[PDB]
Order: structure tokens, then C-alpha cells, then sequence
């Protein structure tokens, strides 16, 4: 299962880089990640927008 | 600066020889040097003018002064050997602005002595630490030509003079003459790797009142600290160094697991002065468990900043000082073990068998009677493998570490002759167990063995002569023989179930409860030295009243009797002996135990234990 | 925990370059907008609903490519349900559609002026890119050159 879920994390990389999501490969792994838990992903969609707006509240 | 050229050629030189981790550094070409135009720093009467032209004159000359650009009614002198610039101005200039000029001519001095350090001192020979200090002075002359540029802007549409350009440049002389201090001490004298930033570390101690400056000292050294932080972030978490610039404390010697890195005194930083014990320990580990087949990786590893009178960034190096020194002691304790290795000195140096021992007396007896350079090695290496395989001991492994040793000596090998007294035992310890005992250790549990050798040996004669007389109604050797044997299982039992055992015993428990291999040392350095003290051989005189209570014990038993020199085994001359011996032993056992009360105990304590013989005469 | 990934996503976000309290202050605005909606079709049809605006505005094989990796992960459910969600607020010769000359018996069409119009357009939007960057590199230096000076540097403030 290990060499399925390296090909299956690498055509996951596209999907995300043509849909124009926020997502690089280090937040797509923190994100896959947390998803594996069981959070459903329509909460995870505010949080990110919600982090991004306050980064840019600092600078 | 004509002294550039001396300081890069000795410079690579002294790099190159300490060691061959990189040599042939990059020069940089020559015409670099040889054009004054790649380095930032290299008409009509003023007399019958008008004030105002005057004025408006000589501020436009001022800003070309500023940078290296001529000025229109003054020039630059040549430096000489001279460090700052100083300049020339025109004769019949007016007493009013010249005083006011040399209110501003010390910003241009303050820029003289900036350029020619980042346009020079930032090569390779120079070290890896003049780079990013001229990588972040750099910034700050950008700064100082941009605002040049916008000061000449406003000249063009007619709204400058000296008066706007006075109140404009106290930004530009209270913060240009702070690197124009600061230049001028780190390049003068040697300031490499750590003394810079020690020099760093006084020098944002000299603003911290200003308020200021000390922002901008900060800033300087958190780009100077970055290259040594890279070294910094290799040695701590690996073993692993290459560093030819010599920027960093520790040294790689090109020649084991102490004689490799070695702490440079002037390549310290002040504020890891306190901890600079530490840095070297906390790496050294790693890259000598890797030295013995294991991993050299630090896994509790973070990046590393610096801040100015706080601490964050002296913490994570505790972190991993909390696991080099506990996973080399834990990577020992269980691989390549020293508890059996241990076990295995004890077995024979301490002498924990009691059975090994006599088979080896009764084997090799003939043998030990005789003098050294009379004796038979092969055939005794036998003996000794046949002894240890009837006794008990088997069981280890480690066992076959013995050989025969021969010291020829009386302990005249101090921390002809007979072959009891020049036994010993040479022990082959492993390449990760070499880290902790050697040489020092070896030769003191040698020592401690020939001291206990004795002991066991003068049994034996005892023994012999008492089971060879039973004749069955005599009883004048029984009485010296009785006295001495007293004697000499007291002592054994004195020093085996209190000077050895007890402390062993708690050894064991204490090497469990050690954190650092110093630690471990510390705890088998006590018992080893103690435990030898302890037994009767320290004084100057070695306390020779016990061997020569050894040498009339001896002496009565074989020398003189011989088992009655087989007479049936006359006229009483052999009883007479017996007599003179007993008085002479009688002297030399209450000298031994006079000494011992003396000198601020448990045997005397013993042997006397209701007033026996414990007055016969008594000292002062 | 999963409130420990939430401040590694904290940590990818903002990088460090004070920056001890900024952190920690993210982390309260990582928890606090999760819980809003949860008091308060299938996965691929969306994908089709969005590769159709795709093929609205031309570029084909695009459209193609996202057709075709849906195709065979499905020959992560949950995940491609976050970027559907995270959509358009992120970052972003061939010679053979114009190009008759090459190929192996190559398609009759009689010739071409109505695409190969749209081949110059192609290098037009590049055109207009690399001059745009300097535009943007000769406002960023006049907006230093021109101003009164040290209100862009803060060595006034020294």
C-alpha cells in the first residue's frame, strides 16, 4: 500500500495545483493528513481563508 | 590599503597548514585591487563672490564630498597611510561657513571608513565571517547613497543649503558614525570567528542606554552570528564538520576519540563563553558512537537566533546535550555491554573465585617455587585453561582474555625474583569499552591483584605444613602457627567483605544512576583509586611492616622447616627458631598495628575483640 | 492531537523572520472560526460543473487533464472535497494545431487563417507580460528616486 500512497499523493499534487487552491506541497500534506482524521472539509475551507487573512493582518 | 595584500597571504597560509580540510580558497582577480573604481573611495575664486552664491557653492560640493565624487571648489587629498579621508577646500573661503563645513565633513569621514571594508574584507582568506558582515553593511551604504540621491533632487529645483543640508545629516552622523567605530575595531586586530562576536557583544553593551545604536549593533551582529550559527547547527545535532575557515571553537585535527576536536581559546563568542564546555562534549558524542556502528543523529533539533541580553537560543543546545551524552551512555550500557565486561575483571582481578585459584596453586606450585627466567610459559597458559574449566567459571565469554604476564618486581612497578611474585594478568579491552578504561585502569587493578596475590598465597604454606605434622602430641610450631594463622585470615577477612565487595556492590548500583560519561567516570575512579588505598599499601615506606610479617610467615613455614626437613616425615634447635621468629613477629604485628591506630580501623577493631594481646607496651 | 496540526498549519502559513506571540494569536484564529458551521450529489459532478466553465473560455486540453485524473483515481475522497472548496483564491512551441507541416498524412482542411490569427495571440499575452514587469520594476525605484528624502528609510528615525 506504501508505493499506492506515494502515486496517489503525487496525483493528488495536480488536482489541487489546477483547481487554483492556496495549496503547496507542504500544506497539501498537512492537509491530507488532517483529513485522515475524520474533520470534514467544509469547516477546513474557513480556517485556511481565516489564517491567510491574519497573516496578512501582521504585515 | 596597502596592508591587504600581507593580511590575504598570511591569512591562507595560516588556514592552509592547521589542516587540510580545504586549501586553494579563490583569490579575487586582480583588477579588482588595481582600480581605486571599483572601491567606493578614491576651479574659480570663492574669494570675490557673494555670500549667497558662497553658500550655494559650497553645499554642492559638500554632497559630492559625501560620496566619492570630486567636489566643484574643493578636492580629496591622497590618504596616505592614512585611514579617513580629508579634504581641501579653497583659499579665501569665508570664516563663517568653514567652521560650519567642518560640522559636516564628518559624515564623509564616517563614509571613508565603511566602503573600504565591504570593497575589500570580505574574501575567503579573510575568514567566513568578514563575508556577511560586508552582507549587511552593504545594505546600509545602499541606504546612504539613495538618500544622497534624494538630497541632490531637491538641489536641482533651487531648495537646498548648508542649513537643510546640516539638519538632514544628524541622521547621517549619529548613525554613520557608529559603523565608522565599529569598522575601524573589528578590522584592527585579528577578529575571527568568535572574537568578533565577543567584540559584538561589548559593542551592543556600549548602547544599551543610547537606544539608538543598539538596534543597529543587533542587527549587525544577528548577520554576522548566521554563518557561525551554520557551523553551530551542524556540530551540536552531528559529528560532522569541514570548516577550513577556522571560524568556530572546535578544531578538526587530521592526526581518535579525544585528540580530533579541541576547543581554540580566541574562537569562543562571549555569550557561549559559559557553555563553551558543553558545545564540544554534545558533539563529540555523536561522532564517536558512530566511530563504534551507530547513528550520529540528534532527532531534537531546531534553528538557531540570536537576541541581544535574552536567551532562547543557548536553550535547544541543552535539548540536545539531554540526548548525545544519553544515548552514547545508553547505546553502551546495552550494546557491546560493560556490565559483563565488568563482571569478567572481577572475576579474576578481585579475585571472585576461590576454586580457579587453588586448582591453579596445587597445578602450577613447583613452578611458582621457582625464579623467574626459570619458568614455563606454554605449559602454564595449559594449566590455567584446565583450572578455569574444572572450577565454576565457564560461564563467560571474556574469559579468555588471560595470558600470561610476568612482573619481575617486589612492587617496585609503583603506580632473581620468584615466580609467585611476578604473576600477573594482561586484560584486552574492545575499541568502545578503550573510550573509559586503559591503560591507567588496567595497571591499577594489576596492582591490586599482586597486593592480594599474597594473601592467597602464604594460605597454601599454612595449610601444608599443618595437615603434614599429623606429630600427633606436639605442640611447639602449633603456637606461632596458631598466632600467624589468626593473623592472616583476619586480614582476609577484613578486606574482601569490607574494602572490595561492599563497594563493588554499590558501583554497580551507582554506573545505573550516571547521566554522562564523566559521571561514570567519576564513580570507578573513587572505588578503583580508594579501595587500592584502603588495602596496606600507601606510604612512603609502603608500609613494609606487612611483608615483613609476609617474610617471617614464609620463613617459618618453608625456609626454615622444610616439613622438619624430612627428619621423619632433634635437639630442640629447630624450637629455638621458632622462638626468635615469634619474638620478631610479635615486634613487627604490633608495629603494623600501632601504624594503623595511628593514622585516622575495623580489623584492629576485630582482632583484639575482648583485649587480646592488645597491651603488651603502648606508644608515648 | 488534531489541535497540534492546526498549529503546524499555523507554522507552514506565516514563516519567521517579535514572532513568539503572533502564533499563538493564529492559533485562537485557527479554532475559532471551526466551529461556526458545525453548529449552524456526488464528489465528481462538481469537478464536471467546473471543468465546463474551463471549456467556456477555451482551452481544451486543460479540461481534458481534469477529466482525465478523476477518471482513474477513481479506477482522498475527502480531500479533493477541500479544493473544490479553496478554488480560485490560490496562486496559478507545439506545432501540430496550425502547423500542417508535420505529421503522417496530416488532415485536409484546405488552409488556415482563423486559428493561426489565434497562434500570435498566444505570444501577444507573453508580450504584454514581460513588458508589465518593467513597468512594475521602473515604479517601485521612482517611487525611492522621487519623494522628499528619508520617508522611505527609517534612518531619520536614527
Amino acid at each position: 500500500n506504501l508505493n499506492a500512497v506515494r502515486e496517489t499523493m503525487d496525483v493528488l499534487l495536480e488536482i489541487s495545483r489546477i483547481l487554483n487552491t492556496g495549496l503547496d506541497m507542504e500544506t497539501l500534506s498537512i492537509c491530507v493528513r488532517l483529513c485522515e482524521q475524520g474533520i470534514n472539509p467544509e469547516a477546513l475551507s474557513s480556517v485556511i481563508k481565516e489564517l491567510r487573512k491574519a497573516t496578512e493582518a501582521l504585515k | 590599503l596597502q596592508q591587504s595584500l600581507e593580511l590575504k597571504r598570511k591569512m591562507l597560509r595560516d588556514k592552509q597548514n592547521k589542516k587540510n580540510s580545504g586549501q586553494h580558497l579563490p583569490i579575487f582577480p586582480a583588477w579588482v585591487y588595481e582600480r581605486p573604481a571599483l572601491i567606493g573611495d578614491f576651479a574659480l575664486p570663492i574669494g570675490t563672490l557673494p555670500l549667497a552664491s558662497q553658500e550655494s557653492a559650497v553645499v554642492e560640493d559638500l554632497l559630492y564630498v559625501l560620496v566619492g565624487v570630486d567636489g566643484r571648489y574643493v578636492s580629496a587629498q591622497p590618504l596616505a597611510g592614512r585611514q579617513s579621508r580629508t579634504f581641501l577646500v579653497d583659499p579665501n573661503l569665508d570664516l563663517s561657513i568653514r567652521e560650519l563645513v567642518h560640522r559636516i565633513l564628518p559624515v564623509a569621514a564616517s563614509y571613508s571608513a565603511v566602503t573600504r571594508f565591504i570593497e575589500e574584507k570580505s574574501s575567503f582568506e579573510y575568514g567566513q565571517v568578514n563575508h556577511a558582515l560586508a552582507a549587511a553593511m552593504r545594505t546600509l551604504v545602499k541606504e546612504h547613497l539613495i538618500l544622497v540621491s534624494q538630497l541632490e533632487q531637491l538641489h536641482r529645483q533651487g531648495l537646498l543649503s548648508l542649513q537643510k543640508l546640516w539638519f538632514y545629516i544628524q541622521p547621517a552622523m549619529r548613525t554613520m558614525d557608529i559603523l565608522a567605530s565599529l569598522a575601524t575595531s573589528v578590522d584592527k586586530g585579528e577578529c575571527l570567528g568568535g572574537s568578533t562576536l565577543s567584540l559584538l557583544h561589548d559593542r551592543s553593551f556600549s548602547y544599551t542606554g543610547d537606544s539608538q545604536a543598539q538596534e543597529l549593533c543587533l542587527y549587525l551582529t544577528k548577520a554576522a552570528s548566521a554563518p557561525y550559527f551554520e557551523v553551530l547547527e551542524k556540530w551540536i545535532y552531528r559529528g560532522i564538520i569541514h570548516d577550513p575557515y577556522s571560524e568556530f571553537m572546535v578544531e578538526e585535527h587530521e592526526l581518535y576519540w579525544d585528540q580530533r576536536y579541541t576547543i581554540v581559546q580566541q574562537q569562543i563568542p562571549s555569550f557561549l563563553q559559559k557553555m563553551a564546555d558543553k558545545i564540544l562534549s554534545t558533539g563529540k558524542y555523536l561522532n564517536v558512537v558512530r566511530e563504534c556502528g551507530h547513528d550520529v543523529t540528534c532527532p531534537v533539533a531546531k534553528e538557531i537566533i540570536y537576541t541581544l541580553k535574552e536567551r532562547a537560543y543557548v536553550e535547544q543546545i541543552e535539548k540536545a546535550f539531554n540526548y548525545a551524552s544519553k544515548v552514547l551512555l545508553d547505546f553502551l550500557m546495552e550494546e557491546k555491554e560493560l556490565v559483563a565486561h565488568l563482571r569478567s575483571i572481577k572475576r579474576y582481578f578481585l579475585m571472585d573465585q576461590g576454586d580457579f585459584f587453588v586448582h591453579f596453586m596445587d597445578l602450577a606450585e613447583e613452578e611458582l617455587r621457582k625464579p623467574v627466567e626459570d619458568i614455563t610459559p606454554p605449559r602454564l597458559e595449559a594449566l590455567l585453561e584446565l583450572a578455569l574449566r574444572m572450577s565454576t567459571a565457564n560461564t563467560d565469554p571474556f574469559k579468555d582474555d588471560l595470558k600470561i604476564d610476568l612482573m619481575p618486581h617486589d612492587l617496585i612497578t609503583q603506580l632473581a625474583l620468584s615466580g609467585l611474585e611476578a604473576f600477573s594478568f594482561d586484560y584486552i579491552v574492545k575499541w568502545p569499552l578503550s573510550l573509559i578504561i586503559n591503560r591507567k585502569a588496567l595497571t591499577r587493578y594489576q596492582m591490586l591483584f599482586r597486593h592480594m596475590f599474597y594473601c592467597k598465597h602464604v594460605e597454601r604454606q599454612l595449610c601444608s605444613v599443618w595437615i603434614s605434622n599429623k606429630a600427633q602430641w606436639f605442640a611447639g610450631a602449633f603456637t606461632l602457627r596458631q598466632r600467624m594463622l589468626n593473623f592472616v585470615q583476619n586480614i582476609q577477612y577484613y578486606m574482601m567483605f569490607e574494602v572490595m565487595e561492599p563497594t563493588w556492590h554499590i558501583l554497580e548500583k551507582n554506573l545505573k544512576s550516571a547521566s554522562n560519561i564523566d559521571d561514570v567516570l567519576g564513580h570507578h575512579t573513587g572505588f578503583l583509586d580508594t579501595c587500592l588505598k584502603d588495602c596496606m599499601l600507601t606510604n612512603p615506606e609502603l608500609l613494609k611492616v606487612f611483608s615483613k610479617l609476609m617474610s617471617v610467615c614464609v620463613m617459618f613455614t618453608n625456609c626454615m622447616q622444610k616439613f622438619t626437613q624430612s627428619m621423619k616425615l632433634l635437639v630442640s634447635g629447630f624450637e629455638a627458631t621458632i622462638n626468635k621468629f615469634d619474638k620478631n613477629f610479635s615486634a613487627h604485628l604490633l608495629d603494623l598495628l600501632a601504624r594503623l591506630s595511628i593514622y585516622s580501623a575495623s580489623v584492629i577493631s576485630r582482632l583484639d575483640f575482648n583485649g587480646f594481646y592488645t597491651e603488651r607496651l603502648e606508644r608515648l | 492531537s488534531i489541535t497540534q496540526l492546526f498549529d503546524d498549519l499555523c507554522e507552514a502559513l506565516l514563516p519567521a523572520a517579535n514572532r513568539k506571540r503572533a502564533k499563538r494569536s493564529l492559533k485562537k484564529v485557527a479554532y475559532n472560526a471551526l466551529f461556526t458551521n458545525l453548529f449552524q450529489l456526488p464528489a465528481r459532478n462538481k469537478i464536471l460543473m467546473l471543468s465546463f466553465d474551463l471549456r467556456v473560455g477555451g482551452l481544451g486540453p486543460k479540461a481534458d487533464r481534469l477529466e482525465e485524473l478523476v477518471e482513474e483515481l477513481e479506477a482522498v475522497g475527502s480531500v479533493l472535497d477541500l479544493l473544490v472548496q479553496l478554488a480560485g483564491s490560490g496562486p496559478p512551441r507545439d506545432y501540430f494545431l496550425n502547423n500542417k507541416h508535420v505529421g503522417r498524412n496530416v488532415p485536409y482542411s484546405g488552409y488556415d487563417c482563423d486559428d493561426l490569427s489565434v497562434f500570435e495571440m498566444d505570444v501577444q499575452s507573453l508580450i504584454s507580460r514581460e513588458e508589465c514587469l518593467c513597468h512594475s520594476m521602473i515604479q517601485e525605484t521612482l517611487q525611492v528616486m522621487e519623494a522628499a528624502p528619508g520617508t522611505g528609510l527609517p534612518t531619520v528615525g536614527l
